């Protein structure tokens, strides 16, 4: 369990500061990320599917 | 280097020094089975297990307990083992019953 | 995480052990059978302490999801090819979180 | 009215001379001699289901039965005239005993259990499969009487366990365990049908995946 | 055979200190292993040592 953390949190660190990979699509390109702010909308999808997982 | 030595060095263990007593000395524990004889003309009867702890876990056999189409299973005993009452005879016991080369069958 | 917080629950009352003993507990088709002391704790978790069955079923079923979520993520990562030339090393670090995902499952099923 | 087997020779002579001989002497080509065996083959091998046979292969399956209305003793006694196999028990009606064959320890039974019939049925009596065909079947439907004369004449490929080397206490101990392991409940939910984590893998990939996974086609969108 | 044996009165001095436990006849020396586990749970109990003065 140890190891796996430590290596859960340096693979989560990677992919938050290599910003993450999309599809093409009609605004995107290779130098920019089309998407959600995390501020209102992100955090609250991600806790609301941990809360329904864990259910 | 001298570090990693100790560090790992506690944990190796030889498999070929003998330490099981037998008839011919003492040989290395992958070589004895538990049916193997200790002082040269012992007898080593054929138990079997009867599930119950009163006083017999392994009782003998005679050949005319069993049919033309069935199977036993049966263990050493070495009556020198005695039934499980004391607590010496039932370590005894408990430890022939757990060897991982001691079942038998008898067809 | 599921797993982590329930596990530690769990080691509350594992006690690991392999030496012999009698039952005599509260499970009747197994009083008086000879056995190691792991196995009577677990037997004792599961009926002798309120909602200990329960625990342990939702830690074997997280376990088996954790894999299967694994997998079904290095499929997306392979088929999708979000390894490449900028995230190789990631790849990497994915493959050994499996391996010991696997092998820690294994240890603990065990 | 024990001397009359005339029924019972009556039976046997219209469904079973064809494969057994007329004289109970095993047809060279298809069915054995039957003359060793006794009473409690009969009885199981028919009662079962498993008698008269057709084609007959690898394994002969379980069916419904075809005989009762007491000729079921009929034909026992009469294949129990020419020889000396085991005999059914009985209870002091002189009917076949049922609840006199349940013992009254169940760790005992269950380790002999353990030891001797679940390598090849299971752990809790469900079923297993052999070499070539041959499985062993489900100890579900077998009611105790079926049980301890399975055990005592050692029906096709299943070993056979005289009273010698499994006394009359063994055998009712193993008829307690089996009965009791096959009418309890599930104390964890509804079990996947009594086998390991193959049924538990397929329930994991069908169930609780396919509810993940359409969560997450719900909430997130698509592109 | 004995972890455990009774005592007379004279088996001690004017200046003499012992320690005792319950005996209860019913448990036995320690030879099977019923007896041997009753004497060891004699043996720990907190509340069981007693001071003979
Ligand atoms: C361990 C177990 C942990 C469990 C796992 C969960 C953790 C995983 C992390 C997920 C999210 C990470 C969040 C984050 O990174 O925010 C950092 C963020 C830094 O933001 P940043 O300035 O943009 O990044 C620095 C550079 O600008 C960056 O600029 P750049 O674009 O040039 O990037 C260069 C980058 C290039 O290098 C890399 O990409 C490799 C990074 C891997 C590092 C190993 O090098 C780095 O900067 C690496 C930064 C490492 C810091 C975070 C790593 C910690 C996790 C490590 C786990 C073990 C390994 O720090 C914050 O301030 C967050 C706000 C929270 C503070 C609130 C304080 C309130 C008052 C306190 C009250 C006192 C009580
Ligand atoms: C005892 C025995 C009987 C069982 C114990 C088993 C054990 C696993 C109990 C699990 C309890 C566990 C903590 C349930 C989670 C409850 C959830 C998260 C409540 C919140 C859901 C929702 C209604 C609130 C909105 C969530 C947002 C607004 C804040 C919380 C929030 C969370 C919770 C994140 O995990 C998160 C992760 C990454 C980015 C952001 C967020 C985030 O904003
Ligand atoms: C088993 C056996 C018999 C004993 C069991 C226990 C045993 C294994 C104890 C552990 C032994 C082990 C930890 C030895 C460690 C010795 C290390 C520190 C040798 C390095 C010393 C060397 C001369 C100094 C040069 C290294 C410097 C320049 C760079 C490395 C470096 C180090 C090492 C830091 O700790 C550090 C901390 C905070 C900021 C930066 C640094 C840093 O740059
Ligand atoms: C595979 C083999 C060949 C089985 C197939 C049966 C065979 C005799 C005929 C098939 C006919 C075929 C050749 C023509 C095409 C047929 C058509 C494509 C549809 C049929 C496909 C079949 C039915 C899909 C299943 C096949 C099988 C391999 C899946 C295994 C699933 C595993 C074993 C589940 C395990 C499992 C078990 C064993 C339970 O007892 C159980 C009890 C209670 C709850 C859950 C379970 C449970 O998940
Ligand atoms: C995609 C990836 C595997 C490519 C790797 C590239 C390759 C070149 C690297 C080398 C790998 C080597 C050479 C060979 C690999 C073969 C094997 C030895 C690998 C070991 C571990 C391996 C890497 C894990 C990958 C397996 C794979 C990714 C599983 C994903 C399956 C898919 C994507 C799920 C989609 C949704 C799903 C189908 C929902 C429906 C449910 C169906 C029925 C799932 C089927 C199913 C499955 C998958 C079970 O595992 C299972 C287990 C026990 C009982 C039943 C089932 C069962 O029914
Ligand atoms: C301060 C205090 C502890 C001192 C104690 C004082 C002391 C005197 C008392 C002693 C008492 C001791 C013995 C015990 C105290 C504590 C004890 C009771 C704890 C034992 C276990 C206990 C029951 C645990 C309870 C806690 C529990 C209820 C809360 C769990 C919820 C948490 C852990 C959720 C966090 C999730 C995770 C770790 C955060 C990761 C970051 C988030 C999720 C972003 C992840 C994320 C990233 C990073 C992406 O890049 C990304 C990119 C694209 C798509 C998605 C994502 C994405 O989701
Ligand atoms: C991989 C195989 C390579 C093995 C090389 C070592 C060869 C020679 C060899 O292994 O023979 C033992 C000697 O061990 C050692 O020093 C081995 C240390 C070398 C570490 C290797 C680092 C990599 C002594 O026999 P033994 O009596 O069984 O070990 C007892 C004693 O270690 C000691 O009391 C204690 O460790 C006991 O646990 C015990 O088992
Ligand atoms: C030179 C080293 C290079 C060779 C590569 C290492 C291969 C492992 C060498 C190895 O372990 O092989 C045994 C040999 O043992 C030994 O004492 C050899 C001495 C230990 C050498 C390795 C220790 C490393 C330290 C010195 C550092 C075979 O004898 P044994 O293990 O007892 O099994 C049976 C009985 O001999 C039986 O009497 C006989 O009838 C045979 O059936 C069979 O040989
Ligand atoms: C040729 C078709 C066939 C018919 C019809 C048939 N049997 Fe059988 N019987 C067999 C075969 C084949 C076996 C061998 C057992 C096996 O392999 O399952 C057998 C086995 C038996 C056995 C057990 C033999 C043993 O050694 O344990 C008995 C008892 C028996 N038959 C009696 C009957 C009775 C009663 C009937 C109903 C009148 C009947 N048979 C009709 C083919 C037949
Ligand atoms: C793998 C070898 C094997 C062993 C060991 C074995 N069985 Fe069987 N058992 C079989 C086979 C094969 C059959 C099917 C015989 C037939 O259909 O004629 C069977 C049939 C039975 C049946 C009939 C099931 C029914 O529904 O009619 C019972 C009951 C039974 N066995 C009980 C036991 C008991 C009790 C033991 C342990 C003493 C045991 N068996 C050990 C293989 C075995
Ligand atoms: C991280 C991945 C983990 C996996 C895949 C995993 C898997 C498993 C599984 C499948 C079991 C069997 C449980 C049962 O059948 O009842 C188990 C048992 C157990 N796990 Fe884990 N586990 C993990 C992490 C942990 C952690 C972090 C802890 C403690 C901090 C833990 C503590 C335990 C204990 C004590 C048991 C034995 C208790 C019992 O069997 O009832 N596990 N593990």
């Amino acid at each position: 369990p140890g190891i796996i953390l430590a290596l859960i949190g340096l693979h989560l660190a990677l992919v938050w500061f290599q910003k993450h990979t999309q599809f093409p699509g009609p605004g995107r390109t290779e130098h920019n990320v089309v998407g959600v702010r995390v501020m209102p909308v992100f955090a609250f999808k991600s806790g609301a599917f941990f809360a329904a997982i864990v259910g | 280097l001298g570090t990693l030595v100790a560090f790992a060095g506690g944990l190796i263990k030889n498999p070929w020094k003998p330490v099981v007593p037998t008839a011919e000395g003492k040989k290395a524990v992958l070589w004895t089975s538990g049916w193997t004889p200790r002082y040269q003309g012992e007898t080593i009867y054929l138990a079997r297990a009867t599930g119950t702890e009163d006083g017999p876990p392994f009782i003998k056999m005679r050949p005319e307990d069993m049919d033309a189409g069935g199977m036993e299973t049966v263990f050493p005993w070495r009556e020198s083992d005695g039934d499980g009452t004391t607590v010496e005879s039932h370590h005894k016991l408990q430890e022939i019953a757990m060897g991982i080369r001691n079942p038998v069958m008898l067809i | 995480v599921v797993l982590l917080i329930t596990g530690v629950y769990l080691t509350l009352f594992f006690d690991p052990s392999m030496v012999d003993v009698t039952y005599n507990g509260v499970y009747q088709p197994l009083r008086g059978v000879e056995m190691s002391r792991a196995y009577q704790s677990a037997l004792d978790i599961s009926f002798e302490v309120r909602g200990g069955l329960f625990v342990r079923q939702i830690h074997h079923w997280a376990a088996l999801m954790f894999a299967a979520a694994i997998m079904v993520h290095l499929a997306r990562i392979f088929f999708t090819g979000a390894f490449r030339r900028p995230r190789e090393t990631n790849w990497v670090i994915g493959s050994l979180l499996l391996i010991l995902a696997m092998f820690e499952g294994y240890f603990g099923y065990s | 009215s024990s001397a009359l087997l005339r029924t019972g020779k009556q039976l046997f002579d219209t469904s079973c001379v064809s494969c057994h001989g007329a004289n109970l002497q095993g047809v060279p080509d298809h069915g054995p001699s039957l003359i060793g065996v006794g009473e409690a083959a009969v009885y199981f091998q028919v009662s079962t289901g498993r008698m008269p046979a057709m084609r007959g292969e690898a394994q002969a399956p379980r069916k419904d039965p075809i005989f009762d209305e007491a000729q079921i003793d009929a034909i026992g006694a009469y294949v129990q005239a020419n020889g000396g196999g085991p005999t059914v028990v009985r209870n002091p009606d002189g009917s076949i005993a049922t609840q006199s064959l349940r013992g009254n320890d169940l760790g005992r039974g269950g380790d002999l259990f353990r030891l001797n019939c679940a390598s090849c049925h299971n752990f809790t009596g469900k079923g297993g499969a052999l070499s070539s065909g041959k499985y062993a079947p489900d100890l579900a439907p077998a009611n105790e009487q079926q049980i301890l004369t399975a055990m005592l004449t050692g029906p096709q490929n299943m070993p056979k366990f005289s009273n010698r080397q499994l006394s009359f206490e063994a055998k009712k101990d193993i008829i307690a365990y089996v009965k009791v392991a096959t009418e309890a409940r599930q104390p964890g939910g509804y079990l996947l049908g009594g086998f390991g984590p193959a049924p538990e893998g397929m329930a994991m990939w069908i169930i609780g995946m396919v509810a993940a996974i359409g969560l997450a086609l719900w909430i997130g969108a698509r592109s």
